């Protein structure tokens, strides 16, 4: 079968993006053993090694929607990926408010509109509880 | 002396995807998207691999890809140059579409959810409208990608000014302008597989503005809602029956129920029905063969039943469906099915849009709204132009905001729910908890399955 | 690759003009061209001129010697005693070809001196000074000169160069074909108060030493033929474009508000074919002449375009605006297709005639509407499939007789007929359709951008012609560029529809099996007829059933005769729902008239006209009944229309009446159900009900609420229900009774809207509307029943025609005292009085038609009089009449008016070959052949007409009525 590839955007310090930057433009497999990605069990953090110097990584999610598009002829763009994701190193944590362009920055707080009624996974948790349970009594309260 | 011709009663109103794009093939067009899949739509997750390279933990290495995307570019040119030299079709196996080769280039979308959007292995085209100077004018200012066409008529909303290019992305989906700008300094773009990292550099990336809809996203329980599900449930079938290694074609029921859960096993017979029978003792015992008389239908007819735009417009509509479902008219205005018929009757000039509203998908004086508005002491002329003004200038005011590379600074009832739980503790035990909910989200919710549940008896 | 056949290239031409002389019609100058000689030993030089006198002829300033011979003068010898057409024919194509410039030949020989042959040995430039005079032209320049007294520019005295195609030999010596292109320098010594228009730039304007004459000085900077250079000299009022600053108007004097209101739309056609094309207008600057007796409607030469000033109209003119907003609209595509890209050969013709009136096709579509556009391509594919029919085939490309199914050579475009002329642009811009059908809009825009692109780098070169080449186009080179843009050919589409000659007919029937649900059509051609030939490609057929309207395409080998599609489901009539049409949308129909056992409710065989074809398909009532109603195809509507004739049922009549009660339909549609329906209407008397057709719906739609018989005071701007209201009495004045006459109600309705016209409150004016009611007033005139011939007097009239002619007395006097447009009422008026004296009411005297076409009157006028005494003596067989019209032929000074005349004798001729007549002597064959061979010499379209005269009515072999 086939699966689609998970690609996703990672953020370095400035000087050490600019020595992974030089090794990537370079094309040497040297950069292989240089630049190292470890994932933590805890699924959104990280240490991203660069020259064998540990460096402290958060996956975050993006506010935006970006797609990959390649190209042969620079005229026809073929959606390759959706990156929705970005591990950038030096719940509410895990959300990136700026998006990577200049433009969009506080997209999110400003350019996003927002419409509003694990929410829906504590409320199944409640009726679990309600379940397992003999009576259940209820009340709409007022202050108390 | 005019027009005279009565053409509004008469008539109302290019793109090559890649191969494995056209025959809808599973891991890139879905055939089931359940709720918490419908939730990151367009947005997945980085999952975490059971078997593999990357699925044992501990520091993995990246690995350059810049001979491989050299490799392949120069084989693509020998191909192209061995068969006469022209312009070829390259995106035949899924393999193609993978981002280790080929030049990439990154689209990011100012709207959150937009009303159409490309599935993996569509194709798009970057069209550069530009509008020549009044008399002279030296020529387009030249621009690294898409080509160049001369736009008297715009096709966006507002219109162009004498001198000014535009880029956008136009395909059969939407038609949106883009903006170029050039990459942070500090992110690469890393691809993870099974076997390990690899990783590129970006150095270009566009900003995808408001939408202009040209596929009408249809709306839920509709006729073509409907039909769109039974075609593409008809063509997963006749694909699973050419498939077939057995030489009367012979297909199993569950592997279709595994591709489509949510489907009543009735329809899945009634698509069945014809074209095939159940062979329930002897050989092709409790298989579905294909009937002797049928012809099972070729390649281009089956592409000629479902088109991918159209799977794209259904994914569109369950995707709202699910966020309008989360979320308990407004929003039913914002609603693609609304805001693309909106937009499809105001390019036919049937109706005019409300381009200040609700639908408006910023939140601010930026961006449309896509709901439709009556074309009607002026009645004729002030309503019409009035419409137009405010769209050119909120053209023109999005695409001053987007192109900006300036840095912009980082920045009923009042009442709660309490819950009362009896419940017996190991031995013999009669403890009573009292749980109060001071969440009004949690609130609606929880009452709803009740007075449901109530109702439910 | 273009290879000259003149052995000499021309780089540069002067053309200088003094003294016109406008009292003896006279002019004098010089022609200075600078040539290279290709070939050494060039000797001869052969140059193009006719009806000028050459004075001298310098070569290099020494004196040169030339001898001068027109063959197309006297065609066959006066003492050659034969008298069949294909002789003067074979003769006639041979004189046209000693003189061509597309040859290596020329009238005029010019020898070159000998002291010169080492400088023409080694190839270095002449300069040859021919200095010429025109004594009284004869053709070429055409002098207005009226008899006001007073100076030139008071009473209104201008000259213009007419003619077609390579004409420009006529008014001063040239290499007149369109392959020889050089840059120009034109000066023209004109009275003080006159202008002097002509191609190019106007670069200054010097006053001579006496500041009695002026000097125009222009240049013409891109390289253009000798056949586009063209001049306008005249006391024109000038106008500059209010919005386009490059373009100026020229008109007559007292013309200048009618030139402001006419030319105010043209700059909407410049920023069109600016914006479907890519390239800017390739001119430095645009003029446009309105100028009196013109030969044709619309003539245009490079950077300039020469019209008549009849298309000059007011505001408040209507059904005149759409029609001078086309001439200007094909003037300026054949300004980008016709004089800036030129022709190769006079093979590649049909590229530049299907280009232009392609892109014209395009204007019209974008500008009156795409219903409109498929009117007009339905109403010159008609046009073509009569034409082919009738006589032979349009040949588009031949290869060089190609042709011999016709009486003239088609080698050269000075013997074609007029009308050959006329269908072979027609055809060229149907396959040029075609073509676009075939490769899409957006390539063949694009093959016309680069086109244009290679024309306009090889305009800025100065090389002479290394470059210049690049902007005449090839058949060869345009089906390479369309290969080019598009990686397909259309060599099957160009093998069949250009090299072939020929149209198609199909016979269409079907059959519904409903015991397999298929529907068995059954298509036939008639390809055994002379003007047809045999499809064998694809073929489209669109069948609406009740699921909804669905396209197959049919493969029509030559074996192939039923072709089975399948059929859909009926399950719109088990539930009442919608029938979705063609487009996206859905009516109600009512399915009664249709069959319980078959789906399908109407089959169109081509729909989108995609052949050159004339179908007959042989459908039920009510299929048509359904086409004519709920169809979203204005062709469609119009075919229903023209079969719903051959059903008289009253199914059929309520068809067309809701057709004509129903507005967002076409307008011309409903103008077509009008006729129709009367003609339906005359069919089932002693059957119709109640009151005569479309009275009751006249009364409904167009008179007062409280008074149904007075009609509502005229606001005519709407403009459909105009146009309907002025086609519905016409139409409904064809009505007869049972004993043949029209019935006194719709006489009296038609004299009742007469009287109670009241047109003092719309802003347009009314003479159109009369015009139509004279019109309608001659359609009620039924033959008049005379006894044993009794001379018809004032007593013996009938009763009805005497208001009749009360009514067409009262209009022609009050034209002759408050005059109408263009004359609309009078030109009515004539062909009113020869319909009352077609039947016998008026005597047949044509004194008033001989009075009405003389020289003072307006052209419209005269034509309608010399209508009227050519059918005068086809039906008297008059020999005096015959005699005065080709004595008019012969010395009348419009030479439009000329023209016309033999085309009239031409369609509606005195006698044809089968006939016995007595006007069937040697006398009127020797004046006919006399006609032929002198006499028609000057124009090249006065010989092509009295050869068609000449076949009309003797044939291609030797004239039968002689010893």
């Amino acid at each position: 079968p086939h699966e689609l590839e998970s690609q996703f955007i990672l953020r370095l310090p400035p000087e050490y993006a600019s020595t992974v930057r030089r090794a990537v433009q370079s094309g040497h497999v040297n950069l292989k053993d240089r630049l190292t990605i470890e994932l933590h069990p805890d699924g959104r953090h990280g240490i991203v090694r660069v020259d064998r110097v540990p460096l402290a990584s958060k996956l975050v999610d993006l506010p935006c929607v970006m797609e990959s598009l390649k190209t042969i002829d620079k005229k026809t763009f073929y959606k390759t990926a959706d990156i929705c994701q970005m591990l950038v190193s030096t719940e509410k944590k895990f959300i990136w408010n700026h998006g990577i362009t200049l433009p969009l920055k506080n997209v999110r707080k400003r350019r996003f509109r927002k419409t509003a009624k694990d929410v829906e996974k504590e409320v199944k948790r409640l009726l679990s509880t309600d379940a397992e349970a003999v009576s259940t009594r209820w009340e709409i309260i007022a202050e108390d | 002396p005019w027009n005279l011709s009565n053409d509004e009663y008469y008539y109302p109103k290019i793109i090559q995807h890649s191969i494995p794009a056209v025959e809808l093939r599973q891991p890139f067009f879905p055939t089931h998207m359940g709720p918490i899949k419908l939730r990151q739509f367009h947005r997945p997750p980085l999952k975490k691999y059971s078997f593999g390279a990357l699925s044992q933990p501990g520091p993995h290495s990246v690995q350059p890809l810049l001979k491989h995307i050299k490799k392949k570019a120069k084989m693509r040119e020998q191909e192209r140059q061995a068969s006469g030299g022209g312009e070829m079709f390259f995106m035949r196996t899924p393999q193609d579409l993978t981002g280790k080769d080929g030049d990439l280039i990154l689209a990011e979308y100012s709207e959150e959810n937009g009303p159409l959007m490309m599935q993996v292995g569509m194709a798009t085209k970057i069209k550069n409208y530009y509008k020549r100077k009044p008399g002279k004018d030296p020529g387009a200012p030249d621009c690294k990608y898409g080509e160049t066409v001369y736009c008297h008529t715009s096709p966006f909303l507002g219109s162009l000014h004498p001198g000014q290019l535009l880029q956008a992305f136009e395909n059969n989906l939407f038609r949106a302008p883009i903006y170029l700008h050039k990459m942070p300094e500090t992110d690469f773009l890393i691809i993870r597989t099974r076997q390990g990292y690899y990783i590129r550099e970006l150095v270009d990336i566009f900003v995808v503005g408001q939408q202009c809809p040209l596929f009408e996203v249809p709306g839920p329980n509709s006729k073509r809602a409907n039909t769109h599900i039974r075609d593409f449930l008809q063509v997963f079938i006749y694909r699973l029956f050419w498939k077939s290694k057995d030489r009367p074609r012979r297909i199993r029921m569950e592997d279709i129920k595994k591709a489509f859960p949510s489907h009543s096993e009735s329809s899945i017979r009634k698509r069945l029905k014809l074209c095939a029978d159940f062979k329930r003792t002897g050989m092709d015992s409790n298989w579905w063969v294909l009937k002797s008389d049928f012809r099972l239908p070729t390649e281009e007819e089956i592409r000629a039943m479902v088109s991918p735009e159209q799977c794209c417009a259904y994914y569109s509509m369950i995707a709202a469906e699910q966020r309008l479902k989360d979320a308990g008219d407004d929003e039913v205005r914002t609603a693609p099915w609304n805001t693309t018929r909106a937009f499809i009757a105001a390019m036919k000039g049937k109706c005019l849009l409300e381009v200040t509203g609700v639908a408006d998908p910023t939140g601010c004086g930026e961006g449309f709204s896509y709901v439709k508005i009556p074309n009607k002491r002026f009645s004729v002329a002030e309503h019409q132009e009035r419409y137009k003004e405010e769209c050119q200038r909120i053209f023109d005011l999005q695409n001053k905001v987007l192109s900006s590379t300036e840095v912009l600074s980082t920045d009923a009832t009042g009442r709660c729910l309490k819950i009362y739980r009896t419940f017996r503790d190991e031995e013999g035990k009669e403890y009573v908890r009292c749980e109060t909910v001071r969440k009004p989200a949690v609130i609606d919710a929880y009452v709803r399955i009740r007075t449901t549940k109530d109702e439910e008896f | 690759g273009f290879e000259s056949p003149r052995p000499y290239k021309l780089t540069h031409q002067v053309v200088c003009i003094n003294n016109i002389n406008f009292q003896r019609k006279s002019v004098v100058g010089f022609v200075e061209l600078t040539i290279f000689p290709t070939v050494a030993n060039l000797n001869r030089i052969k140059l193009n001129s006719k009806q000028c006198r050459i004075y001298r002829v310098r070569i290099n300033d020494l004196e040169a010697a030339f001898i001068y011979n027109d063959p197309t003068l006297e065609v066959c010898h006066s003492e050659s005693k034969q008298r069949n057409l294909n002789y003067f024919s074979n003769a006639y194509a041979a004189a046209v070809s000693a003189v061509d410039p597309d040859a290596g030949n020329g009238e005029l020989c010019i020898k070159v001196p000998s002291e010169l042959w080492k400088h023409v040995d080694e190839l270095k430039v002449l300069k040859i000074h021919i200095n010429f005079s025109l004594d009284q032209p004869k053709g070429g320049l055409h002098f207005v000169v009226p008899s006001v007294e007073g100076s030139m520019a008071e009473r209104g005295a201008h000259v213009f160069s007419c003619g077609y195609q390579n004409s420009t030999r006529f008014w001063f010596p040239c290499v007149d074909s369109y392959s020889e292109l050089c840059t120009w320098k034109l000066e023209f010594t004109v009275d003080a108060a006159m202008v002097a228009v002509s191609n190019g730039d106007l670069v200054e304007t010097v006053y001579t030493h006496d500041m009695r004459k002026k000097t125009f000085h222009y240049m013409l900077t891109i390289p253009t033929a000798a056949s586009n250079i063209s001049l306008a000299i005249g006391p024109f009022e000038i106008l500059v474009d209010p919005y386009m600053h490059e373009v100026t108007h020229f008109c007559l004097p007292q013309l200048l508000p009618l030139l402001k209101h006419t030319t105010s739309y043209l700059h909407e056609v410049f920023e069109f074919y600016e914006e479907i094309l890519t390239c800017r207008y390739p001119y430095s600057c645009f003029k446009t002449v309105f100028i009196d007796e013109a030969y044709v409607e619309v003539a245009a030469y490079a950077s300039m375009s020469i019209f008549s000033t009849n298309l000059l109209h007011s505001a408040m003119i209507i059904d005149e605006t759409p029609l001078t907003r086309r001439c200007l609209a094909q003037s300026l595509a054949q300004q980008f297709f016709g004089c800036f890209i030129s022709r190769m050969s006079w093979s590649d013709e049909w590229v530049l005639k299907g280009i232009s009136g392609y892109i014209y096709g395009l204007w019209m579509k974008k500008t009156f509407g795409v219903n409109e556009y498929r009117h007009w391509i339905k109403e010159e594919l008609d046009k073509i499939v009569a034409y082919e029919l009738k006589t032979g085939g349009v040949l588009l490309h031949p290869i060089f007789n190609p042709a011999s199914h016709l009486h003239f050579s088609i080698k050269h475009p000075h013997t074609l007929s007029w009308e050959y002329y006329s269908m072979f642009q027609c055809k060229a811009h149907l396959v040029m359709r075609l073509i676009e059908n075939r490769i899409s809009m957006e390539f063949m825009l694009q093959v016309f951008n680069k086109l244009l692109s290679l024309a306009s780098t090889a305009s800025s070169q100065k090389f002479q012609s290394h470059m210049w080449s690049q902007m005449l186009v090839s058949t060869s080179g345009f089906l390479k560029s369309i290969s080019n843009v598009s990686g397909k050919d259309i060599q099957p589409l160009i093998k069949q529809w250009v090299d072939q000659s020929g149209v198609v007919k199909f016979y269409g029937s079907f059959a519904f099996n409903r015991k397999r649900n298929v529907l068995e059509l059954e298509i036939k051609q008639d390809y055994t007829s002379p003007g047809t030939q045999k499809y064998v490609g694809p073929l489209k057929v669109t069948v609406q059933e009740l699921d909804g309207s669905f396209n197959h395409t049919l493969q029509i080998e030559e074996n192939s005769l039923k072709h089975d599609i399948p059929c859909h489901s009926k399950s719109r009539r088990n539930k009442k729902k919608k029938i979705p049409l063609m487009n996206g949308e859905e009516v109600d129909m009512d399915l009664s008239a249709m069959d319980a056992d078959s789906p399908l409710l109407w089959i169109r065989i081509d729909p989108d006209m995609s052949v050159l074809r004339k179908v007959e398909f042989e459908q039920a009532d009510f299929m048509w009944q359904y086409q004519l109603r709920y169809e979203r195809d204005v062709v469609a509507q119009q075919e229903s229309i023209l079969a719903l004739e051959k059903f008289p049922t009253p199914a059929s009549r309520l068809a067309l009446t809701d057709i004509l009660e129903q507005e967002q339909c076409f307008y011309r549609v409903r103008m077509s159900a009008c006729f129709c329906l009367a003609k339906i209407a005359n069919s089932m008397v002693s059957t119709w009900t109640g009151p005569p057709a479309m009275k009751s719906l006249f009364t409904r739609m167009f008179c007062c609420k409280s008074c149904p018989n007075i009609v509502k005071t005229n606001n005519f701007m709407s403009f459909q229900s105009y146009f309907l209201q002025k086609t519905m009495p016409v139409a409904m004045a064809l009505l007869r009774d049972v004993h043949n006459l029209c019935p006194k109600e719709v006489l009296t309705f038609i004299l009742d809207l007469i009287k109670y016209n009241d047109n003092r409150k719309n802003k347009f004016s009314d003479n159109y509307y009369r015009a139509e009611m004279i019109d309608a007033l001659a359609n009620s005139v039924t033959p008049a029943v005379s006894v044993n011939n009794e001379v018809r007097t004032l007593d013996n009239l009938n009763p009805d025609v005497r208001l009749i002619l009360e009514e067409i007395t009262r209009f022609l006097n009050m034209e002759k005292l408050l005059p109408s447009y263009r004359h609309t009422i009078t030109v009515s008026c004539l062909r009113a009085i020869r319909v009352l004296q077609k039947n016998g009411h008026v005597p047949s005297d044509p004194a008033l038609f001989k009075s009405y076409a003389e020289y003072g009157h307006f052209v419209d006028i005269r034509i309608a009089a010399l209508e009227a005494v050519v059918d005068y003596t086809k039906v008297d067989r008059s020999y005096e009449e015959l005699q005065w019209l080709l004595n008019m032929i012969q010395n009348d000074p419009v030479p439009y008016v000329r023209h016309k005349i033999l085309n009239m004798l031409t369609k509606n001729p005195p006698f044809t070959k089968n006939m016995e007549s007595p006007l069937c002597n040697e006398a009127l064959v020797d004046q006919l052949w006399k006609l032929m061979n002198s006499g028609t010499s000057h124009d090249w379209r006065l010989r092509c007409g009295a050869v068609d005269l000449y076949f009309t009515l003797f044939g291609l072999s030797r004239p039968s009525c002689l010893p």
